[PDB]
């Protein structure tokens, strides 16, 4: 699971050496900043069952075809654990959030990304559309402050860039 | 591999529950005392040299039997060996006191440690007297009660490190048993 | 020549991937503490026509045998090349300060450490009794601020255990 | 590698000379606008795919000439090239734009870059049209100029940063000349 | 250019060895079947100007949400270079088929498939839905032989299970 | 490594006897339904991955241990690993009724195999499940029974195949027993 | 054991990938040529008494100096383990013939060829000498056809190109 | 690499133009002398031993300036040279053959074959003394014109596979020169 | 590795004690017959092919059990194994008499030796019978009671010899059993 | 070309270190024993027109049978060019005599042995029967010393180990 | 272990080959010089008591400063183990003495030099200042003969070569 | 590589003549005095470190161009080069003496040797003066005339050795030229 702390003692494992001044100050950002990031979350896990709402159903508003048998939105449990999916999903990009590092997303939904829905027959583009309503949909002066709303933004967009 | 902010995940999503604020006054409080940390571990990057030097020659104070001849550890290429098999584990306990998480050792150096050393043939005896002595060592250097060696920091408790530097060396001294 | 920022480059290499937030943290903490770090630099650069007489004669001090030929100090000219070696020490310990990283002490002071004066049949017991002169040898309340010095100890003190 | 905190030593050295309170003035005013420099690079961690999507898409628009059959970068194997070819540059200098020098790109990437494209037949006419155009689209992107990207930062001013890309991309664009 | 011979020849050069009869009825087969597989093509090449407006228009009535800006179809201009699209989709499969081998295939449509209109953003999902109409839509009595219509199908679903 | 052709060379030299007119009304017989077995196994090329997909969906159908929090199977990572941990056997039961023989499994895929799956933790009611119910997809797939996956062939009698394909189905499942 | 399908199998293998139309019609070929190739076997079993005492007693005729010891015939019980060498001989090249691949020529016969008798003191060019009675040594509208009978001579001539 | 097959593709899509039915009778016309051609390259294997030996044999019997103690090819080391330095062009032209197509030389063994040969010193006229009688051996061999080594075949004209031959062998002629 | 100069030591540190004149007289009148284990050893490299040639010749002679077809060593290629598993042996007890210590075999090739061949199946009855009759023809062959082949010595006493080389062949024919 | 020194030297680099005991005296032993080396090699060159006529027409003796064309002695130039074969043949034990090493052996000898007459259809049983006529065929009190006429059976007899 | 006959074998390994006249003189060295080796080895073991008092008391001659604490000679238990650090120093000299070649110094004095002492603080210098007393401190005529303390004063100066 | 026994031999095989009693007086006085090489060449192994001190010292004391800041070599890394760049073919001239044959340093160290350091900046005046006081040196060396470094020989005339030595000082430098 890569965070940055991670990644400092894989460099002191690539060098072979001790832990410097490489180390010593990436973690005191962390006592600024990973201050600064963990006051959305509690939002995040008070929205997290009505994000799922919003943004599965503007995709069922981008993508309404459906109906038919050979495609993938053929029942209603299909819809139901489309709302399974997504679950995760935000509940990845709190986790990613917390540790900061990109593990839970690279290990967690990037490994196993570029071929998984290709081969069980699921497009991407609502998973990439559905966050991409989520782009901007934040206030920073309002829903939380500016100071970690972008990095939010920042989160869940190397995601979609993973993703695409 | 893995942290302590890592483990707050791996139970989280065996439970697929929430991180948040349930841990979150041990999370605060861990990064209240990160400068707290960072005042120990450079005074463990300090003398790391005289780390081992004092570990392995107190080894040769109260033990002669390593260095009797036809021992086990009575040869230069031996003594380079424990110089290498103290200095390995302590740049690794170096990094389970960075990470502030255990997950660092026995994946990473002790991946079947005493069945190869039993294969080498070295006597756990010795290895437990390393260990412990550099851990009652270790917890001398993280205060500022060595002979003179007095650095600065900013005064107060700091005890919550040394019960985290003994839980990394008696998960090492199990380990290695 | 490492630095923090060239390490994680090429951690950025070793990955192969996007400069995430293992980045974006440990310059901010630079912002910071390699501004609390550039005021010592100045009277090391003062004291530097005067930290030699002091060590070096110091460790005079320490090795006076040298009279006998076959050793190191048989003449004067060695001993003004002393000085002219502890000169580049403590540039290079100026050096390793602006940067942060250990590339100025590694592969310019480390690489060739071993076996060079081994060969050139001279001993870092006085390389490293100097600097151990230096070791306290700094005043943080009165020569600069405490949240320097002992970094500056903590550079010149990994420079002696990688010199033992 | 080098940084804009080590050709600062570089040249100091080359003199034997302090580093210290004479190039400090561009020391402190460079780390006081680290901030800003996070406000700019964020922004180009956006939008990645669209910005190469985007190269190569106003490749195909002046020019059919790639596309021609038989031509030099027509089939997908040689897009997935210039998917490549455009996306590990734009690391790069996302690599040169965080260190704050120009150090990581003619040692790294272009290590005898168009001798190599040459004798894969690379046109350098496709090659210019792609750095100038990326370059245009990465100084719209650095700023909130986007056709409605529009990301929340602190106003003022950070045409700095603009002057700071332009010369790694001209220095890219010679280089591959 | 994978073909059958390709592989032998290179099954050669991993031996470093001979041509044995690993080769040497390989190519009788050829004699049998490659004369058995070059009578589609005429009509491939008949059909090429029409096969098209059924099979890229099927996936416009498969997919015609595409009038929003920010998605594929958004101008006509990007539908004519659906047209130009797979044109060379059937003209690989008319490359495929006369050479025999995957070579075609696979370093001329499959090398850049996984990441190219993911990050072009287009989906696979109507590259795949054209060609699955032209699953079953073969005439093995009357459009041509039973001999080399499943094989033309096995070919271009190669491609898409390539594609998936 | 070994065929149908070449299991007849191992017990002829076994006995140093002849190969020719005692085995040899199996070996033309074989060779008359080879383009039965090329009716077969074009079939089973055509849905491969939706052969995969209907395997793992079913087992979460009835089974929602593997994808319980903190299970066995869980995670994305491991369901491309039961993507890759089907596909590929799947490649190489593809294998032994290409060659006609079973001398291409055991060897290859299961040196060692849930020796290692135990080691990786792997509970073996979730193989045994995945391997039944791609068994009787995989007999539903070489003849024409699917939905309306209706492919052309020449009709009569082909369940000598179907012998085949469950004789290399219950050798994979009881050697992953 | 090679064959031409143990050469594709493993061109699958190499490849990673599906069985496509570099096997499927190789098997063919078999189809007409190994019906084509079975019916020698017989009269090569039926003679196998008696090519032993035309081949060797030739090599006899040929070299006939083995009365000395210190070399190869200089008994007779050398002689009838001559007649035992050629006997697996030609049941080889019965083997190899109905397999059709050059396993059991390369790893049976030519894996242990080139120093096995020059340490074991024998010379190949006896081996070579009675094969070279039995070059043209056969009768195409007489023996059998003249649609194996040369492909006959290739498979023991390849064993002499091997043996030399 | 390529073939007669591929080359027929590689000018197709030089034009965007079909493969189909204006090559088609050179295609059919191609793989109705297969078997041809399968009579001609089972007479190569024959005697390779013998092809390489009458080479190099012809080449001491008029010339001897190679065999010229300190000249260039007069070392058991240098004939083994040219046994090798013969016999892998040799393969090489059986590979041209097999392929109906010229693409499996100059990429393959002639990949700045005679500058390194320069570089070696090997003298140009022994080697076009060398592939001259070696392409006029092998065009007396893929015909049963030879001493008695009488091959069965059927009957009729094979001079297309002469003009083949001896097309390889001035390829290799003029890319050794 | 190690030898008779130096297993001299290997005990004389394990005592602590000197080498010197305690086993001395051992040790010149080691060196006095020097020139005898010379004129031993090059008997030995004399006739090394006819040495694994006469030890192959007589394991047929009476034992037709490994050429029986089926059987375990009845290949060519197993026969140029017992090529190798023969010479490189007869290698290494040449190693073993040069160095006038058995230290170079155990170590050097018998590490784990029978294991790796009884998972090679190699039975141990025909194992014992080849270093049986190579031990008496190599006692045969260090002096000069050959057929005719009678080399040129200084005559007199060399059974040391004899009891040095067959020291040798029980200590392999025990450690292969 | 090897040498016992050159072996020495190759130590050394393969050790990649300095010239110890195991050099000093290698070359000692040559002040003796290649001092007792070096007088065999005047008759050596002196019976060197004479060694021929016995060794190779012995080689008549053991084989002549050779009139028949497709054999190797079908004319009287391949029989003066076997003695141009054979002169050579001692002119190498010449030669690696008086190196000493076996280099001009396995170069010059033994590199292109194993397969060139082979391939050139020539037996090598000859070639070590002629130099098995010069076996014994030597005198230790009468022709030369006992000091080096064992030594120089040992290298021709290392030459048909070699060949064998 | 490195001999020379241990180098010969390992350039037989090297070969893989026979063990040639490279081996053959190497022996014969050893059975002039290794007969004029071992006659000091009596008073090296006679001496060796008495050497530590003279070479170890004379590098207190030159190094006297040991006083201080933190330096080496703080305490008389550091000089005896000082004496018990130069026994073995003169019995491993004993031992490549009696092997010739420098395995004994290479795996048991080198191995284990550049950095073992640096790590535990002790100069070298005193190391090699000790036997460079002992450099011409021996009596060709006198002491024993003139054919083997040239090469004594070579083992133990090679020694020292190694040392710096 | 070669030797002195071996050029002998290069150049009778260019003649196709003998080697015997033409060169032979060369020969048996070549080995007259091997024993003087023995005695010149443990000279030089005894202060190989003090040679190559001697040489940097001097290198630095009639030049401080090379220490220059900025200069070619002025770092530790660089001393520690030609630390390597003096040794190593310090052994490649031993190896030269020990040959008595030049053919082991422009085939040996030498291969394109100053177009590499060229291609490292290396100034050819700073070799000059190495090769040059270390030739002057070495002559020193062979002889007994150090300062006290005496050892003893049997004395008489050796200046042979230095012509030969000399001989191989000027191939290394006018090949570093």
């Amino acid at each position: 699971m890569k965070s940055v702390i991670t990644t400092v003692v894989s460099a002191a494992d690539a060098a072979g050496r001790f832990p410097s001044n490489s180390d010593l100050e990436s973690i005191q950002g962390n006592i600024q900043r990973s201050a600064a990031r963990l006051e959305a979350a509690e939002k995040l896990a008070g929205n997290h069952e009505a994000v799922v709402k919003e943004a599965g159903d503007a995709c069922f508003a981008k993508y309404a075809y459906l109906k038919n048998p050979g495609e993938a939105g053929e029942n209603q449990e299909k819809i139901n654990k489309c709302y399974r999916d997504v679950d995760h999903y935000m509940r990845l990009v709190n986790y990613c959030l917390v540790v900061g590092g990109t593990g839970p997303l690279d290990e967690w939904g990037i490994a196993g990304a570029r071929e998984v829905y290709r081969t069980l027959n699921l497009p991407t583009s609502a998973y990439v559309a559905s966050i991409a309503y989520t782009r901007d949909r934040l206030c920073v002066p309002r829903d939380m402050s500016a100071q970690a709303g972008v990095e939010f933004s920042a989160y869940l967009d190397y995601l979609i860039n993973a993703l695409s | 591999m893995l942290d302590a902010f890592s483990r707050v995940v791996v139970n989280s999503d065996a439970k697929a529950a929430y991180v948040g604020g349930s841990d979150l006054q041990a999370l605060k409080s861990f990064i209240a005392d990160g400068n707290k940390r960072l005042d120990a571990v450079n005074s463990i990057v300090s003398n790391a040299s005289c780390m081992v030097s004092d570990a392995v020659s107190g080894m040769i104070c109260e033990n002669p039997g390593l260095i009797s001849p036809g021992g086990n550890c009575y040869t230069n290429r031996r003594m380079a060996a424990c110089l290498r098999d103290g200095e390995i584990i302590l740049r690794y306990v170096s990094y389970a006191l960075l990470a502030g998480d255990a997950s660092v050792l026995e994946d990473r150096c002790l991946n079947g440690l005493k069945e190869t050393y039993i294969a080498l043939g070295v006597p756990t005896n010795s290895s437990i007297r390393a260990v412990s002595i550099m851990k009652a060592q270790a917890v001398a250097f993280i205060t500022n009660t060595a002979t003179e060696r007095k650095m600065s920091f900013a005064a107060g408790d700091c005890t919550s490190l040394a019960s985290e530097v003994a839980s990394y060396f008696d998960r090492v001294g199990a380990a290695i048993s």
